[PDB]
């Protein structure tokens, strides 16, 4: 009919192994917070899997309203994970972040000023930066090249050993020029908009070594091209020897995602973990 | 409604406008602090005093006036930050002591050769009276929780052999900072004294309490159920033991270690006991012959100093043909990245590596500086502690791991003295010391 079957989902954006030319004429409730949440909860996963975690400062920018946080934070803090959570954004963020003695919110609107003042009072704190920056219709290429402008702004000064940035290509026939950004995976994501093209860059700084890596408008084509394809005929499937309540393809790249999150309750198989972990993460954020 | 009544018998006041939106949603926590009968807790500290500080000169009138201060120093405090610390760590005492301190209160001698052997052939470089009190606290500890805390080092092997002297109690807990927290109360109130908790960057989930000099009392390292479901351990004594034979793969790699081979020229008797216990263990229970024979194991180790990577050829003993040991562990991770590999194996302060097997290749990260015996050659005392943080893995993950033990120690035997050429440095580890100053009010991670 329409079905297929997969050994795995693509996890990043360098596994699309197809392509599609996209076309102009191209559902959850909170699907977006549960986008972020799945996101998250993954990159900092990997990071506590690696070590990196353990101990660190986690410096997030566009946060607001950042209702999922709160469920990261619980699940790391139930973990014994530490961490000192610090969330920033121009606007406010949910109360339920309110009252809590390693989450500190700071209402204002970043700049370099402001980057370099936190990094010298958070020395020599280990940083993990998470960027969700916006700036009303889709964002401009010139106000995407600034948000780029920015994160890297933001790694140079804070100096972090490992980032989550959010990324989306301009649009080719919306090009204005060429411009960089850190080395790093391109992490895909599952229950994002149906046409979406954005996706999380994950970097693991090795020293002083910022990578950066040049994005031409011919990579443009290509980020277009791949993602239609995944958007309009591999998300759109159901994955047939994928054994879950919801074969649906954004579920069974859920479930990837959430193999990977440690949990202290002990399980008989991977299913029961990741069934366990997707019902609390669901019941939290009210989606049936 | 019901929240401001509790927060104002909390705060013995009327609660600011400020007070109320902080501590608003911590109103369920709070009643929990204010219900929970002070009386009982003054009863159990002063128990557990007498069973475990008798020899410490206080008075059971000084011991409840520091609790019941505590227990209202919320009454006095107006900073909000302070507040929240105080409520925090009431709360781990109200949620958590009873079940953690409170339940508290109801053929060697013939491998010493072979163990001298083996040394000798490596040797070539070149603090509280409170311990003793905790030290006899936790050897209760152990039996109450074997769970959650278990025990590896030098009380570990005295177990099995009585004749092993310890200076401390080291162990691994799925609770630690829980832990360190109900103890460091638990000494406060008795002591009078304040100490401090602090957390160690370049050391995996690791804490510490010091007292009010800076004179170490107890640590632990945390780890997950999943690590503890996993530690091969022994149960001896109704308290569990990191198996021997693993501390002993353990003792291989630590060797490797610069440091650890001056304390070995310093003492080398302090390691023929550790080591001539372990060896005993291993015979007994695993039925390995100690014949000088053990072929390819010291399995080739090279070198390439400017990326840092030491190659070690496993094919003849594991399916992946080679082990890509990385000596800087954030260039491991970020290469494993780049593989798109998001299961690697990890088991905390245990091996205090993750290890991944990719396309029939091991990638693991080597905690020990490198000893070299010439320019661009691993010495083998660092082969063999590659080779041992390799099998730590075959330990960890139920594989085979037998054969190439035997192989490792009988290599290990009648040896010439290699001097150090020089070594590799570890790589840094960046991070805060972090900490809890409870009379200060203060937590900084
Ligand atoms: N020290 C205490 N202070 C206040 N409430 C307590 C205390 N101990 C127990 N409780 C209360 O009694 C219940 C739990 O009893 P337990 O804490 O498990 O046993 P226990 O009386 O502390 O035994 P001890 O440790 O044998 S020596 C809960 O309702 C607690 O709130
Ligand atoms: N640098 C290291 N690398 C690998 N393993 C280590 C290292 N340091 C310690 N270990 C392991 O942890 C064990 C205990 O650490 P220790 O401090 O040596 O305990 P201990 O020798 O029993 O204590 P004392 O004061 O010397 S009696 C050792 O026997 C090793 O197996
Ligand atoms: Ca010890
Ligand atoms: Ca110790």
């Amino acid at each position: 009919m329409d079905v297929v079957s997969l050994d795995k989902p693509f996890m990043y954006f360098e596994e699309i192994d197809n392509e599609l030319d996209y076309e102009p004429e191209s559902k959850l409730p909170y699907q977006g917070q549960l986008k972020l949440l799945l996101g998250e909860l993954f990159f900092l996963s990997k990071l506590q899997r690696h070590g990196i975690l353990d101990g660190a400062t986690v410096v997030y920018i566009g946060s607001a309203p950042g209702t999922h946080i709160r469920y990261l934070r619980d699940h790391f803090y139930n973990l014994g994970v530490i961490i000192k959570w610090m969330l920033i954004d121009g606007r406010h963020h949910d109360p339920i972040l309110n009252g809590l003695r390693d989450v500190t919110l700071v209402t204002r609107f970043v700049d370099e000023e402001y980057l370099r003042s936190i990094k010298k009072q958070l020395h020599p704190s280990k940083i993990i930066l998470i960027s969700d920056v916006a700036s009303g219709n889709e964002p401009s290429t010139a106000d995407l090249l600034s948000n780029y402008a920015l994160q890297n702004v933001m790694i140079s000064i804070l100096n972090p050993v490992a980032s989550s940035l959010k990324w989306r290509c301009p649009f080719p026939d919306q090009w204005i020029k060429d411009f960089y950004i850190p080395h790093g995976n391109k992490m895909l994501q599952p229950f994002a908009p149906s046409y979406s093209a954005e996706m999380r860059l994950l970097s693991i700084y090795t020293g002083e070594n910022m990578r950066l890596t040049r994005v031409t408008k011919s990579d443009a084509v290509n980020y277009e091209k791949k993602m239609y394809y995944l958007n309009k005929i591999v998300r759109n499937k159901v994955v047939v020897n994928f054994d879950y309540p919801n074969q649906e393809y954004d579920y069974f790249h859920m479930y990837f995602m959430l193999r990977t999150v440690y949990c202290n309750k002990t399980f008989p198989t991977t299913k029961a973990k990741v069934l366990f972990l997707q019902q609390s993460i669901f019941r939290f954020l009210n989606i049936p | 409604n019901i929240t401001l009544k509790i927060i104002e018998t909390y705060l013995g006041r009327v609660p600011s406008v400020n007070e109320y939106h902080m501590l608003k949603s911590q109103a369920r926590n709070i009643q929990k602090i204010t219900v929970f009968n002070k009386d009982i807790f003054v009863s159990l500290v002063k128990k557990n005093k007498k069973r475990f500080f008798s020899d410490v000169n206080t008075s059971a009138s000084e011991i409840k006036d520091r609790i019941l201060s505590y227990f209202s120093k919320q009454t006095q405090t107006y900073n909000i930050g302070k507040l929240f610390t105080i409520i925090e760590l009431q709360s781990v005492l109200v949620t958590t002591y009873t079940d953690i301190l409170g339940v508290l209160t109801i053929n060697v001698t013939s491998m010493e050769e072979l163990a001298r052997d083996m040394l000798n052939s490596m040797n070539v470089a070149v603090v509280s009276s409170l311990v003793k009190n905790v030290n006899k606290l936790m050897e209760e500890y152990l039996r109450r929780h074997n769970k959650s805390c278990i025990c590896y080092g030098s009380y570990s092997l005295y177990l099995i052999n009585p004749n092993i002297r310890y200076g401390d109690i080291d162990i691994l807990q799925t609770n630690s900072r829980t832990f360190l927290i109900d103890l460091a109360f638990l000494i406060k109130f008795i002591t009078g004294n304040n100490i401090i908790l602090s957390k160690i960057p370049y050391l995996r989930n690791y804490m510490v309490i010091k007292d009010e000099n800076d004179n170490h009392i107890i640590d632990s390292f945390n780890i997950r159920q999943d690590t503890m479901n996993v530690v091969p351990k022994i149960f001896i004594d109704n308290i569990y033991i990191v198996d021997p034979t693993f501390q002993l793969l353990n003792m291989i790699k630590m060797f490797s270690q610069i440091d650890r081979l001056e304390d070995l020229s310093k003492d080398p008797e302090k390691f023929n006991a550790r080591m001539a216990t372990m060896l005993e263990y291993v015979r007994y229970t695993h039925g390995i012959v100690f014949d000088g024979k053990r072929n390819n194991m010291p399995m080739k180790c090279i070198i390439d100093e400017n990326n840092r990577i030491v190659t070690v050829t496993t094919k003849d003993y594991f399916s992946f043909k080679k082990c890509l040991v990385y000596l800087d562990e954030n260039v491991l991770s970020s290469d494993i990245l780049d593989l798109n590999a998001d299961t690697s194996c990890d088991f905390e302060s245990v091996t205090n590596s993750v290890y991944l097997i990719h396309d029939n290749i091991m990638y693991t990260y080597f905690s020990n500086t490198i000893l070299l015996s010439d320019k661009g050659k691993v010495h083998e005392i660092s082969a063999r502690g590659l080779c041992a943080h390799i099998l730590l893995y075959q330990m960890l993950t139920s594989g085979e791991y037998k054969q190439c033990l035997s192989d490792l120690l009988n290599s290990m035997m009648n040896r010439d003295k290699i001097p150090i050429y020089s070594h590799t440095e570890r790589d840094k580890k960046p991070g805060r010391h972090g900490f809890i100053n409870i009379e200060k009010d203060i937590i900084v991670f």
